[PDB]
């Protein structure tokens, strides 16, 4: 959206002879250059996308109420680490306290 | 119990009872004959029949769309939304790629972005030539670039459409939808294609 | 367990119509079934 | 040893020729005549049978092992 300087309001969006112009309700009028092409957007499945599991895949080593797995991690060489199943593909994820986790991220 | 499969406590003696129409109801099944009789004998046949006749429609293989109020020139250097500015670098390797496929005179102000989920792409065995020959046999009044198809992870596949004049001259003699209105709507007719 | 350990290595690749989800649950459900063969101790164990 | 050895080459061509059984990997389905993909070189009697024919099976895998790998990857991803 446009914030407009002058009050700080949302400004009404509308369409001209090939041009995004914001209108505001007092009277001030601007005209968006590159970031306001916008109109609108749609991002599917919500429910398994990597930034969704940011944080419980951050705490996931933490947690004491994860499946454990009795594999070595290759950065600490702790001989168990952290298995998590995340999505409708049942991705398995493995973690560490030391910041290591499969599929390289 | 599942939807689409719900045959728990009294759902489909209702469905009968009840005479509820085609659209109500949540355990709807068909059973299908091949038509030769040989095809029928081996299992093989009968298995990609039966994946041929499954609803894919073009939803299901976005993982994400944007609507753009752009307009493309081969020439003229046009505005482009800031974070979709490296499209660019595909679009002039889609214009030497295909000599017949010029952009028309007629596009209008609103461009279609779309980012194909690639995993979906292989579990249904879906190429991307086959999407954009089915986009370009229902929608003539659009024009549709895409990029290449990529085997390397980390690299999307971009499907660009862009909506041509001929697509509010439809119908704009009722004035009650302005131009945003109509392309939301072309949107959700090229995504339920 | 075999079916986790699959799992576990990517090596469970759905069919076409099928989440790894559905497929996963439909394989262990299969996999978890008394064969015909629980009888044979239980007959041994009773004189009819 | 030897059991899972064996386990372990069947379990994998069987994943492989369950994947590519309708799935062609020319894109698309598979167009079969002449009990023959025209697309691939399947064959109708090599999808559900590993062990009658062995030398076609290690053939057809041989050519698309590859690119069946890349996919399997592609897929456990993201
Ligand atoms: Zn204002
Ligand atoms: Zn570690
Ligand atoms: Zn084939």
């Amino acid at each position: 959206m446009k914030i407009c300087k002058a009050c700080s309001s949302c400004m009404v969006r509308t369409y001209v002879d090939g041009n995004i112009i914001f209108r505001c309700s007092c009277g001030e009028s601007v005209q968006g250059d590159s970031q306001n092409l916008l109109v609108s957007s749609k991002v599917y499945h919500t429910g398994e996308m990597e930034d969704k599991y940011k944080i419980f895949i951050k705490n996931a080593p933490f947690d004491p109420t994860n499946c454990q797995i009795k594999k070595d991690c290759p950065n600490c060489h702790l001989d168990y680490l952290t298995q998590i199943c995340i999505g409708s593909q049942k991705i398995i994820i493995l973690v560490c306290r030391c910041g290591y986790m499969s599929n390289r991220g | 119990v599942a939807g689409g499969t719900n045959k728990s406590g009294i759902v489909r003696p209702q469905e009968i009872f009840s005479a509820k129409p085609v659209e109500a109801e949540q355990s709807s099944e068909m059973l299908l004959r091949l038509k030769n009789p040989e095809v029928e004998t081996n299992k093989t046949y009968a298995q990609e029949i039966a994946n041929s006749i499954e609803l894919i429609t073009f939803e299901r293989l976005i993982l994400q769309w944007h609507l753009l109020y752009e307009t493309y020139s081969s020439t003229k250097k046009n505005v482009m939304y800031p974070d979709f500015a490296s499209d660019v670098e595909w679009m002039t390797d889609f214009l030497e790629n295909h000599p017949l496929l010029q952009p028309p005179e007629d596009i209008a102000n609103w461009c279609i972005r779309l980012e194909l989920n690639k995993t979906t792409m292989i579990l249904k065995s879906i190429s991307l030539e086959s999407i954009i020959n089915s986009l370009r046999a229902k929608h003539p009044n659009t024009y549709i670039m895409h990029s290449v198809e990529n085997t390397a992870s980390g690299i999307p596949i971009i499907i660009r459409i862009y909506l041509r004049e001929s697509a509010f001259r439809r119908s704009t003699n009722t004035r009650m939808a302005t131009d945003e209105k109509i392309a939301v709507n072309v949107v959700d007719k090229l995504l339920n294609s | 367990e075999e079916i986790n350990n699959r799992l576990l290595h990517g090596d469970i690749m759905p069919p076409i119509g099928l989440t790894t989800h559905d497929f996963y649950e439909k394989l262990q459900l299969n996999a978890l079934k008394f064969p015909d063969r629980i009888l044979k101790p239980i007959m041994n164990s009773i004189n009819p | 040893k030897k059991v899972q050895t064996a386990l372990k080459a069947s379990l994998e061509f069987n994943t492989f020729y369950a994947f590519y059984e309708s799935r062609c990997p020319k894109g698309g389905l598979h167009d079969f005549q002449d009990k023959k993909c025209v697309k691939c070189g399947l064959f109708t009697y090599i999808i559900y049978d590993h062990l009658s024919q062995p030398e076609l099976v290690h053939d057809y895998y041989n050519n698309y092992k590859d690119q069946y790998d890349k996919e399997k990857m592609s897929i456990r991803s993201i």
